[PDB]
């Protein structure tokens, strides 16, 4: 509500870095659910062993 | 994700410049309606002279 320009400037580039980091943590939580499918694979295959 | 987050920001731009160029012709179309009355009037003035 009547933030003016430098401010709205500020507030999207903000969100752009907080959208940013965000898409970093869910691409970390997509690798961590792939190394848990890994785990699962190899734990499986050593036990069958 | 981020070319995606950037297509949606285009969008926006491509909804705002539409804005603006209403806004542009309704502003130019009131310019030429002022520019044909002040033609008017200079003629009415050079034939009272």
């Amino acid at each position: 509500v009547g933030m003016g320009a430098a401010a709205l400037d500020a507030l999207i580039s903000g969100v752009d870095a907080a959208l940013t980091d965000m898409t970093s943590a869910a691409a970390s939580l997509g690798s961590i659910s792939s190394r848990i499918d890994l785990q699962s694979e190899f734990v499986n295959k050593l036990s069958d062993s | 994700t981020t070319m995606r987050s950037d297509n949606q920001a285009l969008s926006a731009v491509q909804d705002a410049l539409g804005l603006g160029a209403a806004k542009v012709d309704t502003a130019y179309s009131g310019m030429e309606s002022a520019i044909e009355v002040v033609k008017e009037i200079k003629a009415k003035l050079v034939a009272a002279t």
